[PDB]
This record gives C-alpha cells, structure tokens and sequence, in this order.
C-alpha cells in the first residue's frame, strides 16, 4: 500500500572500537515478500510431511 | 541481429559499434538542432525517489503511475491508461534510439564513400 | 507405508501363482515340494529365468549364492519368509 | 549372505552369473515389458548355442569375449532394487537396529513393564545357556584335525541338542524394527 | 547343485528356532504397564498464548526501549508525488508542467 | 572388436576382465583353498569367542593392534636415512616455508613501499 | 484421515470419485485462466508496439545531405 | 499466463537485448530447450506407457 | 485400524497373451523360430483398465473441455454485461 | 587477591583431614565455591588495572584466565572420580594435592606483577603435572612422554632466566608496569637479536610452535583425563599470556623478527590440520587441533595489532573449554571400550543418544560455528591477518575447511554407522559424564551472550 520500508536495531551485541555491532533487523522490500513465500512453502511440505514420515 | 553477423563477417569499421557513438558532431546532420525537452524537474524525481536507471525522459508518467498505484491500492489493476502511456514513451524513446543508431550508420557511409571518391579523384 | 503384513500362505499363493505362468511347465504336475533339475526337466538357465522372475515380483533381489541353490517352491518360500521375518 | 562360499567359482557358475547380469543390464536397457521379452528370447538365444560344446580351453576362450562384450554395453546407470547393496534404501533402516543385550541394561521401573516378555527372555537365556555348553563339545568333537577347511556349520544331530552357534543368527533387530 | 542334507537340516532348525523367537516379541494385550501418578476453542487459546503475547511483549519493548535511544529504529521516508498534501505543514505540491498528451 | 578398458590407480581392473583366474591351474585351486582355511580358521575362532554367553567384554583384535602399532609406533626404529627420504623430508618441510615467506615479503615490501610513495589511498582504514 | 483403501494384486485400484472430480476440476481451473488471461490480455504474449523498420526511414529526418554539400 | 511465465519469459527478454556475451545468451536457449525437454521426459517415462511397478 | 481383508488372488486362466501388443513379439520371435515362456506373466499390465493409453499431448491438455466451456460462458457473460 | 589463593591453600588441611569416603565432595564443593569467589575479578576498567598490592595485579587479560582456571578444578575431580575407584586413600589424596598445588601455581602465576616472580611459578607449574603424567598414566610410554614434555619446556625457559636477569641488571627493574611505562626501542643488533629469541623461544616452545610441538601428542595421549584437560586448557595458554606480556619490550625488532615463526605457524596449522584426517587415535587428533588452534593464536600475537590481541585472548578461551570438553568425551568413550582407538567402537549414537548430543555440540563448537567465541576469536584473527597482508586468506580458509572436515569426520566415525558387534559392554551414561560436559558446553553459550568479558585489554 505505502512503500512501507525499515530497519530495527534493538539489541546492541558489542562495540569494537570505532566499529558497533548490533542485532539488526533489515525489513527491506526481499524481506517482507520472502517471508510469507518462505512461510507458506513450509506449511505446505509440514502438512505433507505430517503423512509421508507417519512411520 | 543481422547487424551482428554484417559487423564480424564484413567490414568492422562499415557501420559503428555501441561503445563510441555517436562519433560525428550533432549539428551535421541539420542546423536547427531542436533540444530534447524535460517535463519532471530534479526536486519532485528526488522526492519521488523512484531509481537511478529509472530518471530519464520518461519520468512524468512513471510519476503518475506511482501515484496511481499508491491512490487506489486494493484494486491492484485499478488504471492501466497511465501504465499505456508509459510503455507508449518507453517505445518511442527506444524508436529514437534506433533512429541515432541508424543515423550513425548512413552517415559513417556517406563518409566512406566521400573518401573512396576522394582518394580515387586524387589518384585520377 | 500401509504395506500389508504378508504371510507365509500369502507367499506360496504368489510362487504358484508366478509358475503356474510359467508354460514351460505344466500347472496340473506342479507341487509346493516339486523339485526343478529332475521333477520338471527344467534347464539351469530356466531355473535362473524363475529365481530373477521371483526377483522382479516381490520386490526384493537375492544374491546368486544363495538363488543358485534353490530347487523347490517350498524352500523358496521358506527363503523369502526368513528374509522378511514372517511369523505365521 | 546365509550360505557359506566356497573357495571358487566354478565355470558353470560364471555362465550362471553372467547370463542373469546381462538381463538384468538389458532389462534396464529396454524400459518397456515387450521389448524386454523380445531381446530376452534373443539373448537367450545367442547365449544357449555354444551349450552343448565339450572342450574347456573353448569355453573359457568364450565368455572371455562376452564379459568384454557385457562391459561394453553395460548401461553405466543400471537399475538398482531399493533393499540392495546400491539401492536408494540400502543401508536405511541400519540406525534402528538396537541389539539385544541392551535390554539388559533396563532400569527395573522400565523392567516393569513388558514383565511376560522379560520372562521369555529369561526362558531364552537359560536355553542359551545349556545350548552353548553343548554345542561347544559337539562342534569340538566334530571338527577335523588342523582346523575348518570350510565356514560351513553342522547342525544338531541328538534329540536335545541345538544347532552351533545360533544365538546371534536367531535373534536379530529385524528387517525393519522400526 | 543344490542344498545338502546337512544344510536342509540346519536350516530347517535355525528357521524353526527364529520363528519361536520372532512370536516371543510380540505384546500382551496387558503388556504395557503404565503407572499413573498427577501432581475453535483450541485455536481461541492457541491465537492468545502464542501470538497475542508475543505482540504485545515485542510492541512494549520496541515502542518503550528499542526507540528511546536514537536511530534504532529509522524508517524509509514517504515517496512524495505532485498533488499530495503534508500532514504536518498543510502545503500542496505544485503539479507538472502539462506536458502534451496523445495517446 | 570392441575398444580396450584400460585401468588406472584409482579406477582397478574389473574382476570379470581380469585374466588370472582364467588361466587355471592345480597349484592355483591349491591356493585358493588354502586361502578359505586359513579364512574359515579366522572365522571360527571369532564366531567361538562371540556366541559365548559368559564373555561381557570386546572382543580383543590382534589385526587392529598391529596396523595401530605399524601406524603409529613402529615408523622411526624402522627408518633409515636414505636419499630418496632425506631429499623428500628436505623438500617437503623446507620449500613451502621458504616459498610462503618469499611470496609474503614481496607483498608486504610491495605495500610498504607504496605506503612510502603514497599511493594507495588509505581512507577509511581505522580499524587494524 | 482417509477411507479404506485394499490392494488389487494385477487389477486397476480402487478410484474414489472425489478425487477425480477435483482433479479435473483443477485441470479446468488451470485451462481456464490460461484461456481468459490470453484472451484479456494479448499483448504480453505478442507485444503491444510494432518494430519500426530502419530501412524505410527516409535520409531527411536522418539529416544526411546528398555527398555534395558537407 | 502461469507462475514461471511471468518470471522465465521476462528473464529471456531481458537476457536477449542486452550488450552481453553472446555464448551465454546461445546456452540459455539451449538450457531452457532442454529444461523443456527433461519435463517431457519425466511426464511420459512415469504417467504415459503400460505399468510396470511390482505385481 | 489396518489392511486386513484377506485378499484373494485372481485365476491364472485370465491372463491370455491376446489383445495385447506381445503378439508381435511372439510372431517375431517364432519367424526365427523360438517363442517367449513368460509372455503370459505380464499380460496383466496390458488386460485391465492399464489398457487404454493417453497420447502425450493428450495428457496435457486434461481439461481443455470444462475450461472451455467456462471461457465461453464468462466471455459470453462479460459481453452481455458491459454492453449497458 | 589474597581472598583467592588463600582458600586454594586451605583446599589442602581440608582434602587432607577429610573422611575416607568424602574427599570428593568436599573438594568438589570447595573449589566451585573459590570459582564463584573468583567471579568477581571480572569487573575490570578501561583504565591501567586492578593493583592489588606490590606482589598481585590483576588486568582484563588475566581475569578470564583466572576465572577459568579456578572453574577446570570441579571439572577435573569429577572426571578423575572414575578410574581412581579401585585406589588407596593416600594415593587420592595425593592427586587431589598434585591438583589443588597446580591450581595454585596457576593462579599465582597470571597476576605475577614482577616477571621474575612470573617466571620462577611459570616453571613450578611444571612439577605437578609431571608427577599426574608419570604417576596416574596408564600407558607403558608415560615415562617417555614425561621426560619429553619436561625438557623440551625446560631447554626453551633456560635462556628466558639469563634474558630476564640481564634485562633487570641494564632496565634496573622488571615490574610490569616500570617496563611498559619506561619501554625503550631496541636496536638492529645481533646482542639484540639474541635477547629477543631468549625472551621468545621459551613461550614459543610451550604453546607450542609447528616444529617444537612433538612433546604435546605424547603428552596428551599418555596422560590421565585431568592431565589432559590441564594440559590442553591452561597450560597451553601460559605461553601465549606470556609472550603477549613481554612483547611490549621487543619493539621494534619483532617487526621484522617475527617472519620466520609467522610462516612457521602459517604452515603448520595446515600441516596439524591435515595430520588430523588421517588419524588411527582419538587423543592424538585432539592434540593436534589444539596444536593447530595454538598455532593460530601464535600468528595473531606476532601480527600486533588491536584485533589480533581481542581475538587471540577469545580464541585462546574459547579453545581451552572445548578442548577440555572433548577430551571428556574420548575419555568416557575409553573407559567403556577400554583401546582408545576411533573405528573400533562405531555407531555409539543408537545406544547412548545423549552423549551423541554432546558429541555434536562440541563438534559444531570446534568448527568455530557462529556466534560462539571461538568464531568471534577466528574471524577477529582473519581480519587482522588480512590487514596485515591480503594472501593470509587462503591459508585462513584452507584450515577452516580442513577443520570443519576433520571435526564432521571425528563426530562421524565414531557416532553414525552401524554398531559394532562384539561389543556388549556400553552400559548406558551416567548422570556425572552428563553433568560433566553440561558444565563444559554452558558457559561456552554464556559466554557467547556477553563477548567483551574475554576480548582483553584492548577492547
Ligand atoms: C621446521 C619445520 C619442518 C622442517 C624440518 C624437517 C625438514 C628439514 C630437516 C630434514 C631434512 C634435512 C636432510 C639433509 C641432511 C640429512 C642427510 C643425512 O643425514 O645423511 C645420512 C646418510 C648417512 O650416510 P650413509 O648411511 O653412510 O649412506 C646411506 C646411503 O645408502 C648412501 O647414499 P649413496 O652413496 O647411494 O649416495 C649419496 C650421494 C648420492 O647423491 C644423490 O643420490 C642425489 C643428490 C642429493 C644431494 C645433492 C643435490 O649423495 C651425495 O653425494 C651428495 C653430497 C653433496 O646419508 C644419506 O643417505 C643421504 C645422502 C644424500 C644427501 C642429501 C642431502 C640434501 C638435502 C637438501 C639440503
Ligand atoms: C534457534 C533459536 C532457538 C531459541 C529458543 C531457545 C533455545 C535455548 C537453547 C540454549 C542452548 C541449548 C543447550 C545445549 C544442550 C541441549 C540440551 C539437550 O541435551 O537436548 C535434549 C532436549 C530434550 O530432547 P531429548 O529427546 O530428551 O534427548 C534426545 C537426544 O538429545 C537427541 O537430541 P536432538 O536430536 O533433539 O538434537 C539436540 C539439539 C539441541 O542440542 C544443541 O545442539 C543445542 C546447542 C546449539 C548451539 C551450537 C553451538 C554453536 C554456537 C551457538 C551459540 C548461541 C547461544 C546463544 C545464547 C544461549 C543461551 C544458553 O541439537 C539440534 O537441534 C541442532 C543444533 C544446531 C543449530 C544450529 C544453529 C546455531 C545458530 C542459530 C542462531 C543463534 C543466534 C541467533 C541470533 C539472531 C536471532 C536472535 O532437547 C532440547 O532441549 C533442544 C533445545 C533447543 C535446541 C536449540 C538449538 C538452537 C538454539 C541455540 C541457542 C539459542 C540462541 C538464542 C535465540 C533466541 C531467539
Ligand atoms: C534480586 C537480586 C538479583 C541478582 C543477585 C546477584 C547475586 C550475587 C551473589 C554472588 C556474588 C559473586 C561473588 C563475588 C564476591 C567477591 C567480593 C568479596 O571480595 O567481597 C567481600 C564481601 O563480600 C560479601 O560480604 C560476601 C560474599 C560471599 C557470599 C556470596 C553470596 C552467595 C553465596 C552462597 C554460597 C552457599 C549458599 C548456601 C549453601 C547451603 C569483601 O570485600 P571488601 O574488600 O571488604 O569490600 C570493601 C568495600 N566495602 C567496605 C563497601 C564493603
Ligand atoms: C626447527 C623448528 C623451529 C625452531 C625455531 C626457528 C626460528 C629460529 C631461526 C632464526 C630466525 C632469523 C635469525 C636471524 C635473522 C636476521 C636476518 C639475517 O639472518 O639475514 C642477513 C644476515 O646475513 C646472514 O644471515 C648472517 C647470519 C648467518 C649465520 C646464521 C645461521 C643461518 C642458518 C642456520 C639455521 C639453523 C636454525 C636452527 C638451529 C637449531 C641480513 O644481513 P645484514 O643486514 O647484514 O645483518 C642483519 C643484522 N644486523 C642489521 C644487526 C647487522
Ligand atoms: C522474557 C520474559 C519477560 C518479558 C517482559 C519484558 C519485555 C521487554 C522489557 C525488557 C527491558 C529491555 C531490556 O531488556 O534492556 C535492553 C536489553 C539490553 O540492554 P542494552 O543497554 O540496550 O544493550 C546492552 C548494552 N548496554 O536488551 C535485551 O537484552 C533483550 C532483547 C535482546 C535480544 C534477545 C536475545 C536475542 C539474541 C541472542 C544472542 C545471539 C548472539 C548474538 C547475535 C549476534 C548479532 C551481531
Ligand atoms: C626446544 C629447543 C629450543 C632451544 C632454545 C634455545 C635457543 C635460544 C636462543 C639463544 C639463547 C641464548 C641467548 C643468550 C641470552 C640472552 C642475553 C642477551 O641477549 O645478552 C646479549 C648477549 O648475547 C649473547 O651472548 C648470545 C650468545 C649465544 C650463545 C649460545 C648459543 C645457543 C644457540 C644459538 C643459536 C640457535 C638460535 C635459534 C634456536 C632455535 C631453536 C632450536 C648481550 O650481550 P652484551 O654482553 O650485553 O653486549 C653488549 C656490549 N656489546
Ligand atoms: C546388453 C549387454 C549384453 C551382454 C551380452 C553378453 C554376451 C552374450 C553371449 C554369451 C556367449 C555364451 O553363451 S559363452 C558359452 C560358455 N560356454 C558354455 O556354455 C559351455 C557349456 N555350458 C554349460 O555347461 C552351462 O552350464 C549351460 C549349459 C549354459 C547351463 O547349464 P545348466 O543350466 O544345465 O546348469
């Protein structure tokens, strides 16, 4: 709808000097359309592997 | 393409290569030389932040299909005219392309032949 | 796998029902304690012909020390039961 | 698996391994059932005329040619039955083989249950445990002088007796304990 | 070819043996003991025990301490087209230059 | 005709193409059985000492000991030092040392110099 | 979670009619949109805008003179 | 007019008219021929002749 | 709750090399003068509903008949609609 | 600090007066209690150090020596509870004197303010762990190994007392903090040279270095599991603590002083790592890799830069806890099977499926997975070699696969695969050999959480 677009850095890991590391999220447009594929791919083999492996 | 195969199996410097044109002066050809004209001004393109490659003549109707496609959002096919038009300009700026192309080509001939009859006057 | 647990009646049905197509021989003289070499007249390359038609039906494949040596349909039901661990 | 070997192969046996490596290379070869019969019926043809000949050197001269032959068209992807040693489920079932004698580390809370069973398994011990007193005199009066020529094993010849060395053919995981 | 006697024999009892052992695994119907001791609607609960908690913990520790500090959280800036209006001035952008339009 | 099978190292001749047991004589079936006894006299001392229902141990392996002490314990009192072997340990423990650090002097000589001359934009370099 | 289903032994085995009839369903599905989508939309398949030919195009608008003047 | 349309033909375009080499453009074709080809095997070889799976 | 019936094997009397295509084999192979003993053992795989074969392009096009159908319902729809 | 070596001290009168039947557990619960004491030397500042007294300092490098040295303890009684069932109560007590003298020596030695004093408890770690490798050693070739490991360390560590004692005669003191504060450049001089190979050769030999490592296999095979672990965990580690302390006085000769040791740890990591893929025993393969890892580390420290040092004191950690844990493992393996050989038992993983667990935990750990320190330690290493010059890389990645394919090959042989047949002898783990690697493996995680705890000084 907008073009919504983010990134989340919450948890700060540790800092090296001059440089910081952080746990970053990045929510960029690849992101939050390969989540849902990624998702419904591995409902759907999950599903299906609730039969193929019953034994 | 068949320029390709004309290209590596006739004579190389026979027509042009995509690197180096245009090698001749713009105003060769004739002196009006109209200037190609920009409706989208820099400061609304950057606002529109649409790409770098995507900055080119075109702009405005990409700018209004954006604004299309962000108005009437749950109706994903909700207008196709302004997407028309802007395939409609990405045509034609592709038709002038092809056109410098082929100017490029007519006149590297024109001058191959003013050597040719150069050459053979001067050894005549 | 819904594989059904197959029984030792089960698998000599299938040896007779696998030889009785064979027509090299007749169904009518065939027994479960028929031998092959003398009872049958049947050729070692037939014999070979009847343990890779075995072979092909169940499923399973035996190795040729142990396929050369089986003359009777009741000790190669008693074969392929010892392979699949059947109980009854 | 189950039969012992013995120390080589005769050239009857060759011709025997032969011939069914052939079809089984020439069945994956013609895909189709009637093509298969077909080529069948030919190979077998051209296999069974040279079986009436008498001298050896001949025959070893043939199925020389024939094995450089069945090398030759050999199908480099032949078709493999998924239970053998290059089947695609050869060796899968291997990791839920659990011996026996673990049971014998159960704890006595886990003893608890399955209690008729643990009772046979006593009742199996103890056969075992005269089984084996016996089989070791018999198998040691049994041998011939300067050790076993052969891996072949008698079996019980007295009315109480068992066969020699059984404990670990007899009881095994299974085909698919799981 | 064939089996010997002794072979046949053999068989024979190692198959009979591992018969008796192979009916001896099987249970009871009193076999497995087990002793007891204790010291929409599934969906209702799922959708509150595993989803709702999670957004809400995630919400408050986002919104109370991921953006109190500076940067943590930066968002991409709106695309702005000609024609809209800002909520946070009130002005309008000035519209193009009408360019010429066939087809 | 058909075009030879030509074996390697790592691709062994076929046991079906392979001419020995075709040229079959009496001291070869002498072989082969002699082979099966000493075989079978292996086999039956293990399976002896693996049905015994009073042995709770492993079974001790004299094979395995002595490949582990072969490997492992057996390798200096049985070397000599031979031309073919002091040339290989020269070889083998001395040429990739001095390559590497010819290799990684020329490199850090290389940048070292240009450091000196200034030509290797160095910006943003903070971290080292 | 499904029905009984018994081996045949050389026969055909048993069809339950509910997967027939979704199978072909979804078959008619697929043919369906493929048929509409072709016949909604024919451009994408074969393209929306003729390839001008270079040939045709005369020297004027090219801006070549006849070999005299330049 | 399917799922892979609207991603494979859009990448033969593209991949078509651009100043790129002309082996890599020549194996693609040849690829997605065979990519066709291999699918052709896999339906005939398991949907199209006589049975021929155990008894 | 499993497959437990006790299923019952089919006569070997049914299966007969006719109507089959391993005619042409036994005819090939009796031209050179030998037959095939296990051609009655597949015939199975030719005798019951295994008997009629889909061509490939067959195949593809399972449901062209419903789908086309239903095309021209919704153009015909979608035609008598719009002109309003 | 005395409020840390003082209760070691008591560690002896309290094992000594002890019951018969409560050695252990009094230790145990002793020791784990001075470890808790000993957690709160970790508060370290940015500033110079926490000058205890004239004797004791303490800095952020010897703190997480400190804290694991005084965490190894438990860990070793409860692994040495096992075999020593069937010993008399002097003899344990004995060991559990030899241990508690060696804790002692070990933390007296990495505060050390005075290098002298550094040197004089360096070398007394050296007795102890000679009596545990000679006495309690299984193998008929303990004796060899004893001889080995004591003189290769003792011929190293004679030059370093000549270099320390004409260090403090020309400097006039070698307190720590005088020699960083009044540090002087040395010249290119062949005087020079020498003292900086005896002040380098002697921690070099220790870590150890490719070349001078032919001491640590038979070491770590002939010796007991505690010996083990204090060898591969600490001891290995007094080296590289002492070279990065005294390299502050060999600048700036070590510049190009250090090339000849640079390449020799730069091949011999490989070298170590392939020796691991073709290995008939489990503890040899454990002792290269920790040779490997040391070589590492040794090239971060001759490298001197910031990152080389974070990374080294990561990697040094990080490598001392899973060594120690797998030599846990092989020596739980060994104790059932009774050879100590990885392709007699296989398939271990279908009958003691825990202990597999574990396996692969310490296997994935070893392979310096992310983000676990020892890939923080690794890769804070590759970086700085790669500043350093940008061909290190492919000698970096080439041991990083060689690593990752001898640690999937260790946890492959000896778990996945069919079982062995002749053996009826693994009876199910007991509840100490799962406490045991669960107080291996958690602080690793733990520690995985807060990085700046074991990155050093220079953080
Ligand atoms: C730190 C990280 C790792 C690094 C450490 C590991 C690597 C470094 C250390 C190990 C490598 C160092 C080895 C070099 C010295 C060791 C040789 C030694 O001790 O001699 C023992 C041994 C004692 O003599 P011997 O037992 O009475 O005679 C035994 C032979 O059968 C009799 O031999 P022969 O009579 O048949 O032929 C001998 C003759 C023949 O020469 C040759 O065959 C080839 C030429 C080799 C050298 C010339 C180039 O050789 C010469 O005349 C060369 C003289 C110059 O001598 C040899 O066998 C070796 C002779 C060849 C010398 C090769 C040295 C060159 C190596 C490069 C430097
Ligand atoms: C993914 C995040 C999960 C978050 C949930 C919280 C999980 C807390 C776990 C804390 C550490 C685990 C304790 C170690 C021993 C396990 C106890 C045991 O024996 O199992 C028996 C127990 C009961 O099973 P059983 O049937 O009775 O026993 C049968 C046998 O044991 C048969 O055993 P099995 O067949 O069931 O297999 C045992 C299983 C469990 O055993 C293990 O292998 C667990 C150890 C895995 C670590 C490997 C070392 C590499 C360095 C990682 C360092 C991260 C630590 C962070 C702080 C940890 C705090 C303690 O092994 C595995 O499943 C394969 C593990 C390989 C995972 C590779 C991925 C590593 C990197 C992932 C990202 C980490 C940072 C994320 C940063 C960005 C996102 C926020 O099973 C469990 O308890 C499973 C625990 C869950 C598995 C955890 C695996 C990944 C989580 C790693 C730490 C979480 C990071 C924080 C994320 C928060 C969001
Ligand atoms: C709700 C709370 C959540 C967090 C809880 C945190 C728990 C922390 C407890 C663990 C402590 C870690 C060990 C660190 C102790 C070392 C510090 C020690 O040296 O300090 C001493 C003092 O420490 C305490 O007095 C005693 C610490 C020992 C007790 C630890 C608590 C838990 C131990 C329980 C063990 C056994 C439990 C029961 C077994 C059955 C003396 O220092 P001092 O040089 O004078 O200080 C001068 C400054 N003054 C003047 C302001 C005082
Ligand atoms: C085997 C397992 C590992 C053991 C440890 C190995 C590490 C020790 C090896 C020593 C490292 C280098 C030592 C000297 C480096 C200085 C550079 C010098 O050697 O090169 C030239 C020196 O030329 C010659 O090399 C002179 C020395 C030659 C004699 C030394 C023996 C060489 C081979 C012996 C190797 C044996 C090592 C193992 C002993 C057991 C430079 O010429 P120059 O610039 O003018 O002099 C520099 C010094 N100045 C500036 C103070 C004047
Ligand atoms: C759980 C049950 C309780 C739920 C109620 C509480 C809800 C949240 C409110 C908690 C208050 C926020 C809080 O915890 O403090 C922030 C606190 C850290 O404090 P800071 O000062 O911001 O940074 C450290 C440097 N000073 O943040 C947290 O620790 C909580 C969230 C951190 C992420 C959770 C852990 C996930 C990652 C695990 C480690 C993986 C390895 C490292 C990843 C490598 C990335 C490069
Ligand atoms: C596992 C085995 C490792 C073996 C390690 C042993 C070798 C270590 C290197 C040599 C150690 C001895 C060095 C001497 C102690 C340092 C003291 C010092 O530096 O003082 C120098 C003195 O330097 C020396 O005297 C050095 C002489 C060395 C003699 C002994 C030689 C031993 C072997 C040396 C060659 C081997 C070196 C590499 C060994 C590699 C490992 C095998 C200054 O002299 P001044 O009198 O003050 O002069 C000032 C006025 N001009
Ligand atoms: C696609 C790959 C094709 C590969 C083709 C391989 C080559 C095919 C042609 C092989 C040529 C030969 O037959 S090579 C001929 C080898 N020599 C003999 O056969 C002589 C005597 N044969 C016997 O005695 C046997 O036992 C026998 C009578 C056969 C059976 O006997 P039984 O049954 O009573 O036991």
């Amino acid at each position: 709808h907008t073009g919504q677009e983010m990134i989340i850095s919450n948890w700060h890991w540790m800092t090296l000097q001059t440089v910081e590391l952080s746990l970053s999220f990045k929510m960029d447009y690849f992101s939050v359309m390969f989540i849902p594929v990624a998702l419904f791919v591995t409902w759907s083999i999950m599903e299906f592997s609730m039969w193929y492996m019953h034994s | 393409g068949a320029h390709l195969a004309r290209r590596y199996l006739g004579d190389a410097s026979k027509e042009p290569d995509p690197l180096r044109m245009p090698t001749f002066p713009p105003d060769y050809g004739f002196p009006e030389r109209k200037e190609r004209e920009m409706v989208a001004t820099q400061q609304e393109m950057n606002d529109a932040q649409l790409m770098l490659q995507q900055r080119d003549y075109c702009a405005h109707y990409l700018i209004q299909l954006l604004k299309c496609k962000r108005d009437s959002f749950p109706n994903f096919l909700a207008c196709k005219h302004e997407q028309h038009d802007w395939d409609y300009c990405e045509h034609l700026d592709y038709v002038k392309r092809m056109k410098e192309f082929e100017r490029e080509r007519r006149l590297l001939q024109r001058k191959k032949r003013r050597e040719q009859r150069e050459a053979e006057m001067a050894r005549g | 796998s819904d594989a059904p647990p197959l029984t030792l009646e089960a698998i000599k049905d299938r040896v007779l029902y696998v030889l009785k197509l064979y027509d090299k021989i007749d169904p009518e003289k065939l027994s479960v304690n028929s031998h092959f070499m003398k009872d049958l007249g049947l050729d070692s390359l037939d014999q070979v012909e009847i343990i890779m038609a075995m072979e092909d039906e169940f499923g399973f494949e035996i190795p040729d020390i142990d396929a050369e040596k089986l003359m009777c349909p009741q000790e190669i039901v008693d074969y392929i039961a010892d392979k699949k661990d059947v109980y009854e | 698996a189950f039969s012992a070997p013995a120390a080589y192969l005769t050239h009857q046996q060759k011709v025997l391994r032969l011939y069914k490596r052939a079809l089984r290379h020439l069945e994956s070869w013609c895909v189709h059932r009637d093509k298969y019969r077909y080529f069948a019926c030919l190979m077998r043809a051209r296999f069974d005329e040279h079986k009436n000949e008498k001298d050896m050197v001949k025959a070893t001269q043939l199925l020389r040619q024939a094995e450089e032959e069945f090398w030759y068209g050999q199908h480099p992807q032949p078709y493999i039955f998924p239970e053998s040693p290059g089947g695609t489920s050869y060796e899968r079932y291997e990791c839920y083989k659990v011996p026996e004698w673990c049971l014998d580390d159960w704890h006595p809370s886990e003893k608890a249950m399955y209690p008729d069973y643990f009772a046979k398994r006593e009742q199996w011990k103890r056969l075992r445990r005269e089984s084996w007193e016996r089989e070791v005199k018999q198998l040691q009066e049994e041998t011939p002088p300067g050790g076993p020529r052969t891996e072949a094993l008698p079996p019980a010849r007295k009315e109480g007796d068992l066969p020699p060395l059984w404990w670990h053919i007899v009881t095994r995981p299974r085909e698919r304990p799981m | 070819s064939g089996y010997t006697p002794d072979e046949k024999l053999r068989l024979q009892q190692l198959r009979e043996l591992r018969r008796r052992w192979l009916k001896d695994q099987e249970l009871s119907p009193r076999e497995p003991v087990l002793p007891p001791r204790r010291v929409t609607y599934r969906h209702s609960i799922f959708a509150v025990t595993h989803v709702l908690i999670p957004v809400w913990i995630i919400h408050y520790y986002l919104k109370y301490h991921v953006t109190a500090k500076p940067y943590t959280v930066v968002e991409r800036k709106p695309r702005i087209f000609p024609g809209d209006t800002i909520l946070e001035t009130g002005e309008v952008i000035p519209l193009m230059k009408e360019f010429p339009d066939q087809h | 005709s058909f075009p030879k099978y030509k074996p390697s190292r790592l691709a062994t001749l076929p046991a079906t193409l392979d001419p020995a047991e075709y040229d079959i004589s009496p001291e070869t079936r002498k072989a082969q059985a002699e082979r099966l006894a000493i075989r079978s006299r292996l086999k039956r001392e293990y399976l002896l000492q693996y049905n015994d229902p009073n042995r709770l141990g492993v079974i001790e392996d004299p094979a395995l000991i002595r490949w582990t002490y072969a490997r492992s314990a057996n390798i200096y009192p049985n070397f000599r030092p031979t031309p073919k072997t002091s040339l290989l340990g020269a070889l083998f423990g001395i040429g990739p040392l001095f390559f590497w650090y010819y290799v990684f002097k020329t490199d850090r000589d290389k940048k070292e110099k240009l450091i000196q001359e200034g030509k290797l934009d160095q910006t943003f370099n903070i971290s080292y | 979670g499904g029905v009984h289903i018994e081996p045949r032994y050389r026969q055909f085995p048993q069809l339950t009619r509910s997967q027939l009839i979704q199978a072909e369903f979804f078959s008619a599905t697929m043919w369906f949109w493929i048929l509409w989508r072709f016949w909604h939309d024919s451009d994408a398949v074969l393209g929306h805008f003729p390839y001008p030919d270079p040939s045709q195009w005369t020297d004027e608008e090219l801006g070549i003179l006849p070999d005299d003047e330049d | 007019y399917l799922t892979g349309f609207y991603s494979k033909d859009l990448i033969i375009e593209a991949v078509n008219m651009s100043y790129t080499n002309a082996w890599a453009l020549l194996m693609t074709l040849i690829a997605t021929s065979l990519t066709a080809a291999y699918s052709t095997r896999i339906i005939f070889f398991a949907f199209l002749g006589k049975p021929r799976f155990p008894p | 709750e499993h497959g437990h019936s006790k299923m019952e094997l089919p006569d070997y009397k049914q299966w007969k090399i006719e109507g089959t295509p391993l005619e042409t084999v036994q005819e090939k192979l009796a031209a050179r003068g030998l037959r095939d003993p296990w051609g009655r053992n597949e015939a199975w795989r030719y005798s019951g509903g295994f008997a009629n074969n889909v061509s490939f392009v067959g195949a593809l096009l399972k449901g062209f008949k419903w789908g086309f159908a239903a095309f021209v319902v919704a153009v015909g729809a979608e035609y008598y609609l719009e002109s309003q | 600090m005395l409020k840390i070596i003082i209760p070691t001290t008591m560690l002896l009168p309290m094992t000594w007066m002890s019951k018969h039947n409560m050695i252990w557990i009094n230790a145990t619960v002793h020791s784990l209690l001075i470890s808790l004491i000993s957690l709160s030397l970790l508060n370290q500042l940015g500033e110079n150090s926490l000058n205890f007294s004239l004797t004791f300092f303490s800095d952020s490098l010897s703190a997480p020596l400190l804290v694991l040295t005084t965490w190894l303890l438990p860990l070793m009684l409860m692994a040495s509870q096992s075999h020593l069932s069937k010993e008399t109560t002097t003899r344990k007590k004995l060991y559990i004197t030899m241990l508690i003298l060696l804790q002692l020596f070990l933390i007296m030695t990495f505060t050390a303010t005075e290098l002298i004093l550094f040197y004089i408890l360096f070398e007394a770690t050296l007795v102890p762990t000679l009596i545990i490798i000679t006495r309690w050693g299984n193998q008929t070739e303990r004796l060899n190994a004893g001889l080995y490991f004591l003189f290769y360390t003792l011929a190293g560590s004679l030059p370093l007392l000549v270099a320390l004692v004409y260090i403090q005669n020309t400097t006039g003191s070698l307190n720590f903090l005088i020699i960083h504060y009044w540090s002087h450049p040395l010249s290119n001089s062949w005087s020079n040279i020498f003292m900086w190979l005896a002040c380098i050769m002697a921690f070099m030999v220790k870590m150890p270095l490719y070349g001078l490592h032919l001491w640590l296999p038979k070491a770590h095979v002939e010796a007991p599991i505690a010996g083990s672990m204090v060898l591969a965990a600490v001891l290995l580690k007094l080296g590289g603590y002492g070279m990065m302390r005294i390299t502050t006085i060999l600048n700036p000769l070590t510049n190009y002083m250090a090339y000849p040791f640079l390449m020799l740890s730069m091949w011999g990591m490989i070298m170590t790592s392939s020796i691991c893929l073709r290995q008939t025993d489990l503890k040899s393969l454990i002792a290269y890799s920790s040779v490997s890892h040391m070589a590492l580390v040794i090239v971060a420290i001759m490298i001197q830069t910031p990152w080389s040092f974070m990374g080294a004191t990561a990697l040094m950690i990080a490598h001392g806890l899973t060594s120690s844990m797998l030599f846990c493992l092989a020596n739980t393996n060994y104790e059932r099977v009774h050879s100590r050989t990885m392709i007699l038992a296989r398939g271990l993983q279908t009958l003691l499926p825990l202990m597999a667990t574990w396996w692969l935990v310490a296997s994935l750990t070893n392979l310096a997975l992310p983000p676990s320190i020892n890939l923080i330690g690794e890769l804070f290493i590759i970086t700085a070699s790669f500043s350093w010059s940008n061909i290190t890389i492919i000698l970096m990645g080439m041991n990083m696969m060689i690593t990752a394919l001898y640690s999937l090959y260790m946890l492959i042989t000896t778990q996945r695969g069919k079982y062995t047949h002749h053996i009826n002898n693994i009876k199910p783990s007991f509840t100490r050999e799962n406490a045991l690697m669960a107080l291996h493996i958690l602080p690793l995680l733990l520690l995985t959480l807060n990085p700046k705890m074991i990155l050093g000084p220079l953080y």
